[PDB]
Order: C-alpha cells, then sequence, then structure tokens
C-alpha cells in the first residue's frame, strides 16, 4: 500500500485568493496522480488526472503539478463553488489510495462566541433525565474551549456536542453541548455552569443558573 | 448524459446483508471497469476493489476480501455491491465510480471520472422512535437565544423549522448527536431581539417522517 498524506486537514482562504494544496506519496509514483473534488452535499468529481490534466469541463483556473512524492492541487481565483474538500489519489499501483482530503473554508475577523446557557425543562425532569444545554454562537475560527461545572466541579465525560457547518452569510460556527444527568443527580446540587475560552475572547466567559432560581 | 444513479439509503440491522446498486446511464457500462468506494461519516475515502465489467470478474482491496461481493446486471445497464454479515463499522457511504480500462498508450484518463451521488448506509440495532420536544426557554437575564431540543429520535433524520418556516434568520440546527442508548439528539436554536419575547410568538416545528411524529412547540419564556 503507497500512503498518500494531505498535511492540511483545513485551510482558510478568500474569495478572489489563488490556494495550493498539498500531497505527498510514501514512494515515487511518476505522476500517477488524481486529484478528486468532494462537495458539501457530498457528491465527487475529479478535476485533475496524471498530475496536471484537467478534465472535460473542468475551468482552468485549476491546475497541479509535481513529481516523484511531491504534488500539489492549486486553485488561482477562488470562487464559492470551489469551497469544498480535496483529496489527491495515487494510480501508480494496486490497491489505489487516497489522502486524508483538504477542506477549505472562508476566511474571516476574528469572532468572539456568544455563550447561552439553558436549564432542563420541567417536563423533561419529569421523565426522569435533566439536559443542560450550552450554546456557543457565531464564532471565528472554529476552534473552541469549553468546560461544564456543577457545583464548581469539571465534568468529563457526561456531555456530547456538535458544530454548524461555517454559516453562508457570516462564515462563522456555532456549537451546542448538552449534559445529561439523571433527575436525582441533578437536583443534588445547585450551580451549573458552562466555561468559555476562544482566542477572540481576551478572558474567559461563564454563563451559569441556580437550579430552582 | 454519463450519469451512475445509486439506489437510496439503506437502514439494516447487525447480521443483515444489503445490496446497493448503481445504474449507468448515457454510456455503455461493458465498456469501463467499475469501482467501489467507501467514506465513513469524518469522510475518508478508501477505495474497495473493482470489477472487471466485460468478464465479470471482481478484485478485492485487502481490507474488503469477505464480505463484500460486487457483481453485474449487464441487461440492466447496473453494477452491484452487497454486503453480508452487516456490522455497526459497515455504516458509512459507498460510491460506485467509473474509470476507462488502460492500456498503453491510450489518451483517457486513468481516474475514476464519474461518480455515483453515493448511498448511505446504517447499520444499528436501534428501533424505530419518535423524539420528545423540549424548550430551550430564552433567559430572563439586546439579543436572546431560545431553541429546541429534539431528544431520543431513531433513525435520522429529523427536520426542525421555526414559525412554520417564517423565522430563518439566525436559525441554527445542529447536527444530531448519536447516545449511548442508540438513540439520537439534536438541538435548534435561534437568536431574536429581546424585546421582541413578551410579544412574539416562537414555535418550532418539528417533523420525524419514520415515526408519522410531528410536534409544533411554543417556546416562551418561563414564569
Amino acid at each position: 500500500d503507497i500512503q498518500m498524506t494531505q498535511t492540511t486537514s483545513s485551510l482558510s482562504a478568500s474569495l478572489g485568493d489563488r490556494v495550493t494544496i498539498s500531497c505527498s506519496s510514501s514512494q515515487d509514483i511518476s505522476n500517477y496522480l488524481n486529484w478528486y473534488q468532494q462537495k458539501p452535499d457530498g457528491t465527487v468529481k475529479v478535476l485533475i488526472y496524471y498530475t496536471s490534466t484537467l478534465h472535460l469541463g473542468v475551468p482552468s483556473r485549476f491546475s497541479g503539478s509535481g513529481s516523484g512524492t511531491d504534488y500539489s492541487l492549486t486553485i488561482s481565483n477562488l470562487e464559492l463553488e470551489d469551497i469544498a474538500t480535496y483529496y489527491c489519489q495515487q494510480y501508480y499501483n494496486l490497491p489505489w489510495t487516497f489522502g486524508g482530503g483538504t477542506k477549505l473554508e472562508i476566511k474571516r475577523t476574528v469572532a468572539a462566541p456568544s455563550v447561552f446557557i439553558f436549564p432542563p425543562s420541567d417536563e423533561q425532569l419529569k421523565s426522569g433525565t435533566a439536559s443542560v444545554v450550552c450554546l456557543l454562537n457565531n464564532f471565528y475560527p472554529r476552534e473552541a474551549k469549553y468546560q461544564w461545572k456543577v457545583d464548581n466541579a469539571l465534568q468529563s465525560g457526561n456531555s456530547q456536542e456538535s458544530v454548524t457547518e461555517q454559516d453562508s452569510k457570516d462564515s462563522t460556527y456555532s456549537l451546542s453541548s448538552t449534559l445529561t444527568l439523571s433527575k436525582a443527580d441533578y437536583e443534588k446540587h445547585k450551580v451549573y455552569a458552562c466555561e468559555v475560552t476562544h482566542q477572540g475572547l481576551s478572558s474567559p466567559v461563564t454563563k451559569s443558573f441556580n437550579r430552582g432560581e | 448524459q454519463i450519469q451512475l444513479v445509486q439506489s437510496g439509503p439503506e437502514l439494516k440491522k447487525p447480521g443483515e446483508t444489503v445490496k446497493i446498486s448503481c445504474k449507468a446511464s448515457g454510456f455503455t457500462l461493458t465498456n469501463y471497469g467499475m469501482n467501489w468506494v467507501r467514506q465513513t461519516p469524518g469522510k475518508g475515502l478508501k477505495w474497495m476493489g473493482w470489477i472487471n465489467t466485460d468478464t465479470g470478474e471482481p478484485t478485492y482491496a485487502d481490507d474488503f476480501k469477505g464480505r463484500f461481493a460486487f457483481s453485474l446486471e449487464t441487461s440492466a445497464s447496473t453494477a452491484s455491491l452487497q454486503i453480508n454479515n452487516l456490522k455497526n463499522a459497515d455504516t458509512a457511504t459507498y460510491f460506485c465510480a467509473r474509470n476507462p480500462p488502460y492500456y498503453y498508450g491510450t489518451n483517457n484518463a486513468e481516474a475514476m471520472d464519474y461518480w455515483g451521488q453515493g448511498t448511505a448506509v446504517t447499520v444499528s440495532s436501534a428501533s424505530t422512535k419518535g423524539p420528545s420536544v423540549f424548550p430551550l426557554a430564552p433567559s430572563s437575564k439586546g439579543t436572546a437565544a431560545l431553541g429546541c431540543l429534539v431528544k431520543d429520535y431513531f433513525p435520522e433524520p429529523v427536520t426542525v423549522s421555526w414559525n412554520s418556516g417564517a423565522l430563518t434568520s439566525g436559525v441554527h440546527t445542529f447536527p444530531a448527536v448519536l447516545q449511548s442508548s442508540g438513540l439520537y439528539s439534536l438541538s435548534s436554536v435561534v437568536t431574536v431581539p429581546s424585546s421582541s419575547l413578551g410579544t412574539q410568538t416562537y414555535i418550532c416545528n418539528v417533523n420525524h417522517k419514520p415515526s408519522n411524529t410531528k410536534v409544533d412547540k411554543r417556546v416562551e419564556p418561563k414564569s
């Protein structure tokens, strides 16, 4: 198996930029290298074959070059429809192998999250379960950290999170984390807090509530 | 026009078998190789093998020798992937993709030059359940956030809208998360003017087709 490596998994860029994506192979593949584009919707098309030949109908802003073990794909004047994930793939031998993919995102100014905490509803509590939700809204870049604290005890292992794709209008990200407790555990404690750090925040942001107030 | 159209999504229980079909139109199936590619959620692409479309001979990548079978149905212009004895780890999207046959001096791309749209296979023992919908009530302490917590449903997906689709600005509906129960949960939020909280009604509309579950849940400041 020849290993294909795309060192940069995520790449931020602005419309109009020239963008380059690198790919390295674990041995000389003699330019037997293809590039594929996968849209956010999941659909795949070939862009370049044999290192630098554009496939039919692929616009001229795409190009590729390289040899030996080092290859690259270049977009000369990035457009909105080019925001996607790019994979390289060798066909020097079987099995055909792919790189890990390089996902483009749009660059923008740093934006701090707006933080909100939500207690469990009385209706859920009647059922025996308490879900506490922390919302980190409209921040940039994607990297953010948060900590759940219950009566000042850091909680690790009882929450799940998910993150939106980059917003089409303001280029930000949002994140939601849910802390799950049994009703009996939820009622054993008073202060529920979500504490957030982000490179846009000059100091951490804590939102909290007191159960029953 | 060259098209590869795959069969639709499949939900299976462990140990079952699934057959994924890939219908070729706008070109002669029998003139090109046919490849199968797997993408697990998180999105690595992995080549599973190919089937010689002229002879019918399949070739499997080593990680896919065993439970996988490539087949042809030439009279239907269709190529097929069968996965036997499904495991939860088989949960993935499977693509078929054609490649022009290689011969010395050819001018064609030796690439997978046209891809099917992918077939998503989900493997789980969970049974179908509609969600509970709970309020994420706006804090009583500018811009306010409120939302709905759509908890404990199976399978994906649910659709969420706000005020029957009249409210779209500031809405974020998050990817579902799979809980250790095997059930999914997701949240949908929207940010609104704090001043609107006493006068505007906010309702999240939740639809879970697999269970025929529809819920219109008003989200209001708690008293």
